[PDB]
């Protein structure tokens, strides 16, 4: 696959990237004679994780640690303009629809490059492509069928770019709600699910309510007085409860606002 | 679902 040029730099030692029949990235790891599905940074920084067991509140923990990824994947230098004029130019309006390992690369690579063009040396544009595809197949492909959602991997980069809050909130919302604004009780389970994975892949999500996010849905349209559909205004009201499923983005906007 | 987990392919030196 071609993109095998490129990505491989991103791997230097005793490793090498790998592609498997199936077009899935994997890693080969000569010294120790192992393979892994995960790139050996992001092992890196996931054993690194560990260091903020200790934190005592897990809305604050879990979020420290995402931002710990966010700063590695330098999705805080992405504004939502900027992810969404990418998602534009790579034509990701179906949210219902799979996307392969290349156009994830493809998105990836048009927006890092774009912030290596504006930052100074802090994005190694191969390294950041395949650290976050990486990460994105972990929250959203576990058993690496090398596919996901468009709606997944919009999540995934609205929930950890640099945009206010409610903006992320805003956008969100909007891909899952109708054409005319409305979210009915499927559809806001669409955006919740998506949600919850990024919390459970770091083994975080017995502490937001569980992987299953009915409760959570149920909890809003009671909160909403069980209106058949929701708009956007009322969602955002909602969240301003943080609801223990979402409570760790948030949190997030807190712990980066502290500073670290 | 089912195979929500499987090993990359095997080393070969």
């Amino acid at each position: 696959p071609a993109s095998q040029h490129f990505l491989s730099t991103s791997v230097q030692g005793p490793w090498e990237r790998a592609i498997s029949p199936n077009k899935v990235p994997y890693y080969i790891n000569h010294e120790t004679q192992t393979t892994c599905w995960d790139h050996p940074k992001m092992t890196e920084l996931y054993q690194s994780l560990a260091d903020l067991n200790n934190v005592r509140f897990s809305a604050y923990r879990t979020a420290m640690k995402l931002r710990r990824l966010q700063k590695a994947l330098c999705l805080d230098l992405l504004s939502l303009s900027a992810a969404c004029d990418a998602l534009d130019q790579h034509n990701l309006k179906q949210n219902d629809q799979p996307m392969d390992i290349l156009q994830i690369i493809n998105c990836l690579t048009t927006i890092y490059d774009r912030l290596e063009q504006e930052h100074n040396n802090l994005v190694n544009v191969p390294l950041c492509v395949d650290m976050c595809l990486n990460w994105l197949l972990n929250v959203y492909d576990t058993g690496r069928t090398g596919r996901i959602r468009v709606l997944s991997f919009k999540t995934g980069i609205i929930s950890l770019c640099k945009a206010h809050l409610e903006d992320k909130y805003r956008y969100l919302f909007k891909q899952v709600a109708s054409s005319t604004g409305f979210c009915d009780q499927r559809r806001l389970g669409l955006l919740l699910h998506d949600s919850i994975q990024i919390p459970r892949q770091l083994g975080e999500v017995a502490s937001f309510g569980g992987s299953n996010i009915e409760p959570s849905v149920r909890s809003c349209f009671q909160f909403a007085n069980n209106k058949p559909e929701i708009e956007a205004a009322l969602f955002l009201d909602w969240m301003r409860l943080e609801p223990q499923s979402m409570v760790w983005l948030p949190v997030l906007h807190r712990v980066a606002a502290a500073e670290t | 679902n089912m195979t929500p987990y499987r090993s990359p392919p095997p080393y070969v030196p």
